[PDB]
């Protein structure tokens, strides 16, 4: 895909979208449904989904000015144990969350692509670069019909198949 | 025909994050999950912060003349300073740390004077090591009992708890520097102090001898405490060396604590206090300190953790 | 997909399956291989895969009737630390397990769809609603052949391609 | 042509679960992972449950007259009740909690009487504060030694451990209310009790004085213990105030413990016991209590956790 | 897929690759880009990505020769708590890491397949067994062109479409 | 036409791993994450390993005649052996475990002799229970003070810390077996030893009586310690039973520790030491022991954990 080859530095009205070329020239528009879906999943994740702030008050002493022996050794041990475990949880959690963010945003891109491909049916071919070659004249009203989910492939097959085969 | 290209946005300069499969991947945006800095100041809201200026909590508890301003004071967080010092009759507290913890978590120095009657003894003795005003003095919450005339009776006093709360009694034992002091001070070759309740007792035997000189004195006072629950009774028995209670501290439960910090206190609001000052609590983790109070982020070793807030950044080229 | 548009409240003989319409009327049958595969993965997960019950006997005291000082403060601290860490593990684990259950069951649905699509080859088109339009007469014996993995696309291409193009 | 539609089932009413990407997603089925309730009763199988009815473990250990039914008793779990009370000579146990832990984990009160010989003293003294039958009495596992005629010798007794197990000895020290009791009871102005082994020793000095009155007595007994390993020797030296051992408790290791609960015990089977009663152990987590015994679910804060057991539920509409 | 039906015990020059049959006979070659990508992800994961060795020195005592009471009970409790939590982390981590390894290597196989399919465009059909049927004569130079990403589908459509339809 | 087949490799014999969705899946390759074995030997590099052969750390600290080889010795890890034994005047250390921890973490027995002056007493007393050479002796770092002629004065000695480091003083208290020993040894019916600083004090009262015989002696010595910080002062006051310090141990902070092990030490290099010997640290987890020192893998319960290093293995058939 074209979305593997690169992203668009020129797209500022959304995260995912369409770019096109036809007889009326070129243009661009964001897809707001996939943009919002990716955003909602992320905003949820950045919030307190599996963790929250706990309020704590009186606790053990963590710093000492004197050498005491066994009790102090245990208090230090307990605190170091707690820190190592929370530091671990923080590494694993961030790597898992980042792994899921990359995967959900790549998936939203692929979903838009498959969604488009099945709307077009046999009237278009996948060029291997994130683009569909549409085999019939498709003007700006047509491109918007594809973009908003109303493209009717049955009014184009007679032309599109003649151009494909 | 026509071409319809699908894609996603990119940014001129993204940021790197770590995943399970990749050590460094560039993304459009990322946020920071570790709070690594403080304001350097402690906020005085929403928590009640009590700056012990030159006092420790125990000196404030006992009644050191420089800590007279903390009588009947309350706090959510008591703050001790490195400049704090004592300036009264030299003392020690066996298990100092536990008494400091009990008082800190109670959250108050509210003190109620009780009608203890000590007969056959001289009440309110002081020292030039604890000056109060221009003359001699002593800790304000303690009563140093000495001989009266030529005698010192065995004191047997009973103080029942007919209230609906726990009473904390602070008392101590005097340790003379010599055999020539203990028999001129409370006319007794071998003193003992016994303090008891219906459930437990503590008996302390004084130890005679010179210690290093502190504020001109080679003698010491040891501080002990007992808690009397509703329905129980406090009994004090002594034949010398009693630094008597003057009443009790009212005990409470709650969110109160203690911290050691040299940070200044200001007019700002923050729910999380560390000894380096207040920090924001809008991130799940912090690496400012391990010692925290209130609604704080978890302490971690990492100075930084980046959480992707967007997709992979793939520049146009 | 049709499996995104909705599920079937009328399917009770399995989790995944087929519904069809042909010259003999309509019908429905569950796919038992994908149903069992999803079930086996789930039954494993609901079992002691990464966790088990531990048997414990003598332990520290966790409740107190008196104010003791340092040792009690440490005992409480140790227990609160343990609880916060296990409560965290429970949140993360359940969210991860649920994330994997949704993903494995969506994937089994997509696998059945791709499996069907390649059996049909060029004799059918993906209508974008979880359905394949079959371009040749396909009676109830044909539909079962597709369902049990024995459909021979080579005996239909001559008809199916004439109807597609 | 023909249409072949692929799909999956749905249910009229599904349930909501949480995932990494979604806060609430409806699924066909979900199970509950937190056990949030108990039966309110403790099961007497498979574990051996010993209901101390009005006894604490220490009163049962010492031999309080109301606890005579627990002599040589065993348990996997000893259950203390809030109604438990003591009714014998008033006592205290320094480090009570450790003795309670030692006995609870041993799991037995098996007691073996030993031929200790105490000469020149009166054996088996009692009190009206610990009535046994119609007259005076004392703890059944202790021997209160007092003067004989006009004297009290220093007692020096040796009891070697030639067995292949550890022996637990319980002994104590009497604390008279007055100078006029200690010299009429064991003719000694200053008593001491020393108990030792080849590795450690404990010396206790009695403390004279009135405590609050408990069951008519202002005096107290302090309880101490020592463990003698095979090859070691127990030596007891005293010149007054000895509450002598009568033998030893056999120590064991194992799964035994102690719990505080007011729940009744019944004829049912359950591997997990909490103070709120037995709970099922078919879920990985519970929020019934933090105090548990046996094959129990992990304690968590959450009252509920739903685990999807199926796919997303998408209704037909 | 053919990569579901089986792997190749005869492939030793890489992890992923191609096997072919044409007018010049048969042959085999590994795909080095997908082989290295799978390897790099794995070598990273097998390294200290979310965990590292910590160096520890003085610590609490963990074994005892005497019965002490409360302090010993707490020390044992603290150590058992630490072990149960790290044992849990080890089970969850290994199962998560293995889940990701299987998923990334299955995905690299599917990526190579889709990559090939879009290079071939309409000149080949997916046979449902991990194989593409190429509908034009394709000699050893052609097969290498497909393998190294230089296949030009526009010089074959005229032949390939005649053979497909 | 032509056929282009895509696929992946397989191996004749793969290995099984566990995933989230599968309990056992065969993969081409897998590695082992739990180190389950040791060499049975402790490596002497890179850490400095000190084999106490028949000594414990405390006997080496005190100066037991068999431990004279450990004077002024240092270590990163002190290794105690099960064969270690004491052979000197019988002793005990209240809170033994804390002293053992303090010394072990300091990492050194460097000892500096100080000019303590003890007047009116006989210095350097010994015993046949601690032979040094052909005659009687004592612990090398302690000074047993006894009467001189017919008297024993109260000793009052001051030793200030004018250095820039902490000083550890080890001292003790003698416990005679009888009243006929304490008045012939240090002419005193009731001895006491008080050791103090500007911040704390310890007073010990000797306990007279026979203990089980150890090496021919029924008497004992108790060991106590104190730490004097820069600017502080050590003061010792006694009227009998003082086992005097001869100087101080220099305290340090660092990586030093102590382990109990019967494993031999050899000429190899390993960063991770367990009591079963050194282990490799190239795996994240180990199940060799819970007791470890240095750059060690985490201890887990599992004997094995397999991490896939490759793809699913699907044989040709
Ligand atoms: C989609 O776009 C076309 C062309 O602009 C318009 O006629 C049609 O009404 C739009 N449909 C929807 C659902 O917005
Ligand atoms: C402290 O509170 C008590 C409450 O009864 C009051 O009697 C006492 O005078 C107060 N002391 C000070 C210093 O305000
Ligand atoms: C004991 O020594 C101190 C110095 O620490 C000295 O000030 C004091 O006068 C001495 N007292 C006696 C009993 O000689
Ligand atoms: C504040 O943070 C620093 C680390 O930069 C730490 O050394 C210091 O101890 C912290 N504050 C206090 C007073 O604990
Ligand atoms: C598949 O179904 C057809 C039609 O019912 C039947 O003839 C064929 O034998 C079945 N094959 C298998 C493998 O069950
Ligand atoms: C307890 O067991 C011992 C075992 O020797 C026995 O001698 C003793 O009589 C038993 N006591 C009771 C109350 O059963
Ligand atoms: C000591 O006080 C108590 C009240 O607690 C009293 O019963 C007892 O008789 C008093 N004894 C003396 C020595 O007067
Ligand atoms: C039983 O659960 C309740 C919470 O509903 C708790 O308050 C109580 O302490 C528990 N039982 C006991 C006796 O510990
Ligand atoms: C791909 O292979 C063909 C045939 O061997 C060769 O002519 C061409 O130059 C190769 N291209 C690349 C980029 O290696
Ligand atoms: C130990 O080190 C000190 C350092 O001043 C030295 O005086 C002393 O003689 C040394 N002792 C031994 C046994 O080497
Ligand atoms: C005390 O008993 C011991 C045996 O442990 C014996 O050796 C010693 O001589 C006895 N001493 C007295 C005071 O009779
Ligand atoms: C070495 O491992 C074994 C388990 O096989 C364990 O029993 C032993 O205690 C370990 N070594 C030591 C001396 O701790």
């Amino acid at each position: 895909a074209g979305f593997i080859e690169n992203g668009w530095e020129g797209m500022i009205d959304g995260w995912y979208g369409f770019r096109h070329q036809n007889s009326e020239g070129t243009g661009q528009a964001a897809d707001l449904k996939s943009t919002q879906a990716a955003i909602d999943q992320i905003n949820g994740k950045l919030n307190r989904v599996i963790e929250k702030t706990n309020e704590k008050f009186h606790q053990i002493e963590k710093e000492f000015s004197e050498v005491e022996g066994r009790i102090q050794d245990l208090e230090k041990y307990v605190e170091d144990t707690k820190i190592d475990l929370w530091s671990y949880n923080a590494e694993l959690l961030v790597a898992l969350e980042n792994q899921h963010t990359i995967d959900l945003t790549d998936s939203e891109m692929n979903k838009l692509f498959e969604k488009t491909g099945r709307q077009l049916r046999e009237n278009a071919e996948d060029m291997g670069n994130g683009c569909f070659k549409i085999y019939h004249k498709c003007d700006n009203a047509c491109i918007e019909s594809i973009r908003n989910g109303t493209y009717d492939h049955d009014v184009y097959r007679d032309e599109a198949l003649n151009n494909r085969f | 025909t026509a071409t319809l290209c699908l894609g996603h946005h990119a940014v001129p300069n993204g940021t790197l994050v770590k995943t399970i499969t990749d050590d460094q991947i560039e993304v459009t945006n990322a946020t920071e999950l570790v709070q690594s800095s403080s304001t350097g100041k402690i906020c005085n809201n929403p928590h009640r912060i009590l700056d012990g200026i030159d006092c420790t909590l125990i000196d404030a508890l006992l009644g050191d003349p420089h800590c007279d301003v903390f009588q009947n004071e309350t706090w959510d967080l008591f703050v001790e300073r490195s400049k704090a010092f004592s300036n009264c009759y030299p003392y020690d507290v066996p298990d100092y740390a536990s008494l400091r913890s009990l008082v800190a978590s109670s959250g108050t120095l509210e003190f109620i004077t009780e009608g203890f009657t000590w007969t056959g003894v001289t009440q309110n003795g002081g020292s030039n090591a604890c000056k109060r005003g221009p003359g001699s003095g002593f800790f304000s919450r303690l009563n140093w009992l000495t001989k009266s005339g030529s005698t010192y009776p065995v004191l047997n006093v009973t103080m029942p708890n007919n209230d609906n709360f726990d009473k904390l009694y602070i008392w101590g034992v005097h340790h003379p520097s010599t055999n020539q002091e203990q028999t001129s001070l409370y006319v007794q070759a071998s003193g003992r102090v016994t303090v008891s309740t219906r459930r437990s007792q503590q008996t302390i035997i004084p130890n005679i001898g010179s210690r290093p000189w502190v504020r001109g004195l080679s003698s010491r006072i040891s501080i002990y405490w007992t808690i009397v629950k509703p329905g129980d009774v406090l009994v004090i028995n002594s034949n010398g060396n009693l630094i008597a209670p003057r009443g009790y501290f009212k005990m409470r439960t709650g969110k109160s604590s203690i911290m050691r910090s040299d940070a200044p206190i200001d007019t700002c609001i923050s729910e999380c206090i560390t000894p380096n000052g207040s920090i924001p609590n809008d991130k799940p983790f912090q690496n400012v300190n391990k010692i925290t109070y209130g609604a704080c982020p978890k302490y971690v070793k990492q100075n930084t953790l980046k959480l992707a807030t967007g997709m992979r950044n793939v520049p146009e080229k």
